[PDB]
């Protein structure tokens, strides 16, 4: 806690004097108030405090104390349910204390240490714990949370505290070196939580979406990462995709963007629902919030805050989603950093360490089995957006080389009206390779071969749209109307999905292979059946389209005994030609 | 009591170093005292434990080292605001150029700004009508919103920006019925004007009865650059005042911010740094965040403040970073054209590259009138693929096209010499709405594909 | 379509080639302006 | 000083016909006219200041060439003032600064002009003054910045070249003068790339 | 031994120790910060009265009291034997498969001498890959190095898997063979992902490819100073099989732009005018160092073989 | 090159023409040359000797390869000879300045031994001033017989 | 140093079919070969070192690639020069400074080369000089100025670029010796852009 004077102000730079021994990128208080800055470029006794907030109204004479800590993560119970900002402070007491406005000065606590917790004891008093073991654990919201040894501390254990209702701040097992634990703890946020396997995607993140998990699946544990123009059904796609998930806790970090682009958030996501309980969707929800004039460090800082928040989440055994809006907005944040310590840009005046730290923000996602003994992950569906549909620019290109799976957004399409946007065509998937076991042993046997063949088949329908529009749809020959119809129907009927409708939104692997399997059984006896005996308007014009039409409107729970009669029917009333 | 720190060394330019002075906070306001008497200002930027620099506002001519004095005031800045400042004139610092008195401050306020809390940000949800018709029927303003215009350099900008300033109203009919009092303000940030301009303002506002409601900050291009950059501090720091503690509907129209980026480029060179892409600074981004964010309706405040910066792309590029960074801050633009004003169409917005990203939840049923997103996506498509069918018969001949695409070129012609050339009159919501209808019967029904059956079966049939 | 875009792409690039060299001799200009008056005798 | 401005209602006739009819310049107005070298601006100036319908004009030939300065001292004797019947070199002042005479002093050229422009304002006659190549005095504040080692701005200019051609361009405009009768000075300025 | 202490001013990831005189040009040091925490770095600039240690990696922790500064082992230098063909390394030469580490043969310094231009013989042979159009319409001769200029969304991985896992060289084709000649692939991967690790991982481990291969795997969330040093590493361990035991090793250098913008990232630390796109000057002297360690030897029988493959970034 | 030479050799004034009277006076010469290699150096000279100019041109060279900086006194070497000539002893002189981009790389090159804020493509600010003050002393004078026609060259290097 | 320079009025049998008829170099000339990677240059450069008219040639190779180098040692001394017989090794002289080999000395090779060279010239010889990659060489000029913290100038080259560079062409040239006997030295310079 070295504490020094004020000796020069020019901006948000304050060289401090009198600060012999305060360790690099320590961030420290300035001022009577307490500015929070972070110390740059020791220089023999002084030290250079780069200020958060602007630095008007500080006179040469002030004193600096040092907090000690790097940028510090406070984890520990009671985080969920909670609107962070890039810092981690709580905005609504913030709101609560100081009205309207984030006032300079304000000093809250990220958890609340005012509220019992009622504990559960999971060690014996003798025992030895290391890093990463759970302690014993805290019903928060019907979600058996954890408390962990944090992952440096070791040793025998006299003195847990019995099944009592404490705070945070209560010594909860005290080591043999003194050493007390209490139920939270902080944590450096540029530095990975130690983990001992990071495994290998083996496992879909089964998204929902059915074009998101069948064509172009991510992984759980990899990444994705999709472009955002406007009108194209952004967010509609990331709660759809936060509601009807399989992770069980949901991070979103809303990295700097405008205010009125997330205040629909703050007043929509909240107010969603969690299909397992039919409660609120924000208890198992940790929700980041910037928006532009927030402080720069703070927008640059939150994406770290954010993959640290999750990966604490990780470390107890739940798959964890997480939600990294426009990043592209956190590479500008990154670039005035760069600029006001006098560096050289690269390629545009972002600096030479992008990808660097692109790359430090996307590999802290991945399954792992933790150091407690199971298994979790940090699924990251982290999204862009170039500010003119200029993809190689340098941060969407960066993100494009270390990315697994990346899925367009088009407004074409959300101006046809075809609910999600994603386009077949630019998107891909680098998952589909590793996935392919797991599908062979549960959703099918010969599931990825339909795959293909739907795949190929969107291949065909876009190539000869050539002379479709040259021509026009009714003037083909007449086993390439039959492509495009069957190519129509794909994408009204498995690609096309009411996020509003109350089972088309979810859609498992078996019902999305049945629907597939149907499709593609009609087309492969249409097109044995063109060539014998039949016309194409002896085709169109049958009524087991409209049943095909209506499998996706079908309950999960109700849903084979309708594939065996629209199975049957297909063989029948092809028959009957 | 003051406290006159002579002693001062090193005149250069702009700056000023003055030997000991401790006591002036980074940031503060000073009186120069030359050797005649003409007092000057400055910033302090830079305060050290063995000299303090001062940054002077106006011209340094008179000064040296022996007679040269330089005085605190107001060591943080501030702005002395009444409720009572609505038919006044102030030069960027906030002192009256109109010759009533001062204004006695109720209170004092920092001109630098508190950023609001999303926490306590409701949503933008009701409209603005602002007469001109290619606005408020295809983009509307919505209050707690900020929209650019985007202006060209030879385009009338600040014509369509005293339109706005002298015609726009909240319309307190068509909501839910919402106690019509709901009083309105026009805050009017000029930076960077002429003095053609500015005598264009101050009878512009004058002839009508419009200077009663609104507060005007202009300065000239020869005041100092530093004022200039304290104005739009200035005029959001009043508007935020009277929108959130008085419950006015306050409108703020930035005028320049291309003006605004040049003379801060020029202030963070005379800084001493070391500037970021195509010689703009580096904090850019910030120093502009930090002025369009001070705007939005609030959760549980009645008031509501809506921002209409007008700014002139520099060589017509929305890939310069002045209008890169405030497009990719605001919400939608409108933007003006040459080709519309060549041809003499006054307002020359073209509505093709326009766009609000907020209209869709702004208008419709109860707030304004029930047809109103459709008519728009209807008007914008047709006149879209109009003007295509007008570029394509250069060389079709007019013989070899349809009827229908000969429909559609009379609704391109008609349209923009009904609807948007306005001239200078009043077209409030409905008015623009019955043009609306009567532009879009010149086409057939059924060929109106987008708009649903009923207003299609109420409304058509007109003119 | 893609010769002017490459046409483009390469003035674009020498654009800001002489836009990091400006960035190098300013940060020269700082460094002798405090070179000498921050520590000259 | 100066009593009031007024708002210009009046145009600078030029005599050119693209100037006078398309793009038209008011009495009391600025205008400013860039091109590249060897396009046509000194002979553009030449015939605005040969045939214009202003009192007396102010030639600053500020960093350009002395050929077409002594143009102008041998040619114009022999023509004649459009509005009265004096010669026409009874009615320019000519500051002429070329080249290779001393580089500091192109400063001085633009303001000696612009300031004997204001005298005869404020006697109430309406003067028109060309000043040519401004971009010759951007570049003299630019050597003298590098003597100074100022910071500069973009491109090398010091960052006060915007303040002091506001500060310079506001001079002009049809005014009220002290002495109770009106007057304007128009700027014509030549900026070359 | 000797930690110097006395360090004036730390900056970026730059820190000079006053009072070094004892240090040499070009040294390697670690610091050791006041909780125990480690680092390299390398002596740059050593005057009179003070050197600039550049720290490769952050400096965070770091500070002026209780800050130490070792000095190990003025060459990098690495312990190379010849049961390292099976085993998966680190970019530095840590082994990553929880297999016992090596014990060192021999310890030889990473940079390499240059060879001398009257001791290179001519690249003479054929090696075979799998690709037809690699092996009929181009040809890898054994001793030269030739680059693979993929694309952005082109397979690159899938075909450096592929012509590591199948290249043989055939002596049976020519005669006098010594038909079993050792065979080897160096296989460093630099900055690649997670995924594409594990690709590289049950990609080896399928076949008998990795019992004949060594590996430099990166993953890259390492300190870029790891990026810098894959090459020189997995061309360390090539030089030694093949100019101490005869192999023909086939080294595949995976992702070359990597490389270099580790290196431009790594080497703005010294405060040049760059070159065009933003990389230094210097690039060609660097990928030159690199490229140049292939080749084979008049007098010797065994040959170094580069595949460098690199992405176009943009085509 | 042979433009150059092919003017300097034919270059006559006409007073057929305009009624001066013939009294034909011929011009005299000041060749100068900044960093000429040898292979135009003598096509220049063999250019002069064969059409008889070697006896009314006074010849100011600087061969590539001396000194790189005496390219700055070169040209006003040659121009305060063809003052001189022309205006004290009405003479008609032509200079001919060879190749002006060796000139202004030549104080480049100085304008950056002293770290001098440059124009575009770093040659310095002050540059405009340099060949102002060359190519401004020409031209005829009021009362006088003498005239100093300039003809330089440049080698645009992009062109 | 020459007595005298006499101008080059005899081809430089480059033994080519286009660089010999097209676009000829004579003897005490000069000549540059700009290409972008691939496009041979080093072949050309081969052949130009075998199938040539000089008497002697200097092959200075300075920071190029070392098999270069080596399928010249090896391949050279089983040819036979078209002139006297005799293996075609027997009239080169090479001066190689591979690209690892270090930095600094690839400034000094060009040197070296071209004075070895003109000793061949003041023999009385037509002696062909070869530099392989002067862009290299500049590369070269350039570490060595920015080690010394100047100020550049067109993309890092220090501003003397032309001055040395030009220098080094310069010494080519068709010559009367001192002895009286005549001589000549060409140049051919490789460049990388
Ligand atoms: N109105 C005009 N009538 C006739 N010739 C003109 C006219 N305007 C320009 N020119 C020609 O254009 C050339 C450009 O002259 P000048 O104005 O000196 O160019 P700059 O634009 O470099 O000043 C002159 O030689 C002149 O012959
Ligand atoms: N040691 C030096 N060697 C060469 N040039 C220098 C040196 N010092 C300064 N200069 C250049 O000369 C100019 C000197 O200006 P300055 O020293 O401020 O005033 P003065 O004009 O009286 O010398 C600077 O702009 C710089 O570019
Ligand atoms: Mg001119």
């Amino acid at each position: 806690m070295i504490q020094g004077v004020i000796q020069k102000i020019a901006g948000p730079a304050v060289i401090a004097k009198g600060m012999l021994g305060a360790r690099m990128y320590d961030i420290c208080k300035v001022g009577e108030e307490g500015l929070v800055g972070e110390i740059i470029r020791l220089d023999g006794d002084t030290a250079f405090v780069q200020v958060y907030e602007d630095t008007s109204g500080l006179k040469v004479g002030e004193p600096v104390v040092s907090t000690g800590l790097p940028l510090a993560v406070e984890l520990g119970p009671g985080m969920l349910n909670g609107i962070y900002d890039g810092i981690q402070r709580p905005l609504e007491r913030i709101r609560e204390k100081t009205g309207i406005y984030i006032t300079r000065g304000v000093v809250v606590h990220a958890l609340d240490r005012e509220k019992k917790w009622a504990w559960t004891p999971m060690v014996k008093p003798g025992d030895e714990v290391r890093g990463g073991m759970v302690l014993g654990t805290v019903p928060e919201f019907g979600f058996t949370h954890k408390i962990l040894v944090p992952p440096d501390v070791r040793g025998r254990v006299k003195e847990v505290k019995p099944a009592g209702e404490y705070t945070v701040e209560e010594p909860v097992v005290v080591l043999e070196d003194g050493t007390e634990l209490k139920m939270y703890h902080t944590w450096p946020v540029r530095r990975a939580r130690p983990v001992q396997r990071k495994l290998d995607p083996n496992t879909p993140f089964l998204t929902g979406m059915r074009i998101l998990d069948v064509l172009f699946p991510v992984a759980m544990g990899g990444t994705a990462a999709i472009p955002g123009p406007f009108g194209s059904g952004k967010t509609v796609t990331q709660q759809s995709l936060a509601k009807w998930s399989n992770a069980d806790v949901v991070v979103y970090v809303g990295c700097g963007e405008r205010g009125n682009e997330m205040t629909d958030v703050l007043v929509e996501f909240p107010e969603l629902t969690d299909p397992k309980t039919g409660g609120p969707l924000m208890h198992r929800t940790v929700l980041i919030a910037n928006t532009s004039n927030m402080p720069v460090a703070a927008r640059e800082a939150s994406i770290y805050v954010g993959v640290t928040i999750a990966e604490y989440f990780r470390d107890q055994g739940f798959s964890v989603a997480l939600m990294a809006d426009s990043t592209s907005r956190w590479a500008e944040a990154l670039r005035e950093i760069s600029s006001r310590l006098e560096e050289m840009p690269a390629e545009e005046g972002y600096p030479p360490y992008l990808a660097a730290r692109l790359a430090a923000f996307y590999e802290r996602a991945g399954k792992v089995i933790t150091l407690g003994g199971e298994e979790g992950a940090v699924t990251i569906v982290g999204a862009v957006s170039p500010p003119g549909g200029d993809m190689s620019e340098p941060v969407t290109q960066s993100t494009l080389r270390i990315v697994g799976a990346f899925w367009r957004l088009d407004a074409s399409l959300a101006f046809r009206r075809h609910f999600p946007a994603i386009n077949w065509n630019g998107s891909y998937s680098l998952f589909t390779s590793a996935l392919d076991p797991w599908y062979r042993e549960n959703v099918a046997e010969d599931y990825p071969e339909l795959r293909d063949a739907i795949s190929e088949l969107l291949q065909r329908e876009a190539g000869l749209q050539e002379i479709v529009q040259l021509v026009g749809p009714d003037a083909l020959q007449d086993a390439e109307r039959l492509v495009i119809e069957v190519g129509r129907i794909i994408r009204e009927d498995f690609l096309q999905q009411n996020a509003y409708h109350e089972v088309d939104a979810y859609c498992s692997m078996k019902k999305a292979y049945g629907i597939m399997k149907m499709i593609l059984a009609f087309y492969k006896e249409a097109e044995a059946a063109i060539k014998r005996g039949v016309s194409i308007d002896e085709i169109l014009q049958l009524p087991v389209l409209e049943r095909i039409g209506r499998a996706r409107y079908v309950s999960e729970e109700e849903f084979p005994a309708y594939f065996e009669e629209a199975m049957k029917e297909i063989q029948g009333a092809f028959k009957a030609l | 009591l003051k406290k006159e720190y002579t002693g001062i060394t090193y005149i250069s330019g702009p700056l000023l170093f003055v030997e000991n002075a401790k006591d002036l906070a980074y940031g503060a306001i000073v009186d120069i005292k030359d050797g005649t008497g003409r007092v000057r200002g400055g910033q302090v930027i830079e305060v050290s434990e063995e000299y303090a620099v001062i940054q002077v506002f106006e011209e340094t001519t008179g000064l040296d080292l022996a007679t040269t004095s330089v005085s605190l005031v107001e060591d943080v800045a501030r702005l002395g605001v009444s409720k009572e400042m609505l038919g006044r004139r102030f030069n960027g610092i906030g002192k009256p150029i109109d010759g009533l008195p001062p204004i006695t401050p109720e209170k004092r306020l920092p001109i630098t700004g508190l950023p609001l809390n999303p926490v306590a940000r409701r949503k933008p949800e009701q409209f603005i009508q602002t007469g001109i018709s290619t606005i408020d029927v295809m983009n509307t303003l919505v209050r707690g919103q900020k929209l650019p215009i985007f202006s060209g350099s030879g385009l009338p900008a600040n014509e369509i920006a005293a339109q706005i300033a002298r015609q726009a109203t909240v319309r307190p009919d068509l909501s839910g019925e919402g106690e019509k009092e709901e009083p309105f303000a026009v805050v009017f940030a000029a930076m960077g004007i002429t003095q053609r301009e500015l005598s264009y303002f101050i009878q512009e506002f004058e002839r009508t009865g419009a200077l009663s409601r609104s507060v005007l900050f202009l300065n000239k291009a020869d005041d100092p650059t530093i004022e200039r950059i304290l104005t739009p501090r200035m005029a959001l720091t009043v508007a935020e005042y009277l929108a959130f503690e008085h419950d006015y509907h306050v409108l703020v129209i930035l005028t320049d911010m291309t003006n605004y980026c040049e003379a801060l480029r020029e202030i963070g060179a005379a800084r001493e740094e070391i500037p970021g892409r195509r010689g703009y600074p580096g904090y850019m981004y910030t120093d502009l965040a930090t002025i369009y964010e001070r705007a939005g309706v609030v959760e549980g405040k009645k008031g509501s403040v809506t921002q209409i910066p007008i700014l002139s792309m520099p060589d017509d590029d929305r890939t310069h970073p002045i209008p890169d960074l405030t497009g990719y801050i605001t919400e939608g633009q409108i933007q003006l054209s040459r080709e519309l004003h060549r041809k003499g169409i006054y307002p020359p917005i073209d509505p093709l590259p326009s766009l609000s990203r907020l209209m869709n939840n702004g208008v419709g049923k109860g707030k304004t009138r029930e047809d109103h997103k459709q008519v728009s996506d209807q008007l914008y498509s047709a006149y879209a693929n109009g003007v295509d069918i007008r570029k394509l018969v250069a060389i079709i001949g007019e013989d070899a096209l349809t009827e229908n695409d000969r429909r559609y070129l009379q609704f391109a012609d008609a349209f923009e010499r009904f609807f948007i050339n306005q001239g200078q009159q009043n077209r409030s919501i409905e008015e623009s709405l019955q043009i609306a209808w009567a532009l879009l019967s010149m086409l057939p029904q059924g060929e109106l594909k987008r708009i649903s059956k009923d207003h299609i079966g109420k409304y058509y049939g007109q003119k | 379509i893609p010769g002017i875009r490459a046409q483009i792409r390469f003035i674009q690039q020498v654009l800001e080639q002489r836009e990091r060299e400006d960035t190098f001799r300013l940060k020269r200009i700082k460094g002798k302006i405090e070179a000498r008056e921050a520590e000259e005798e």
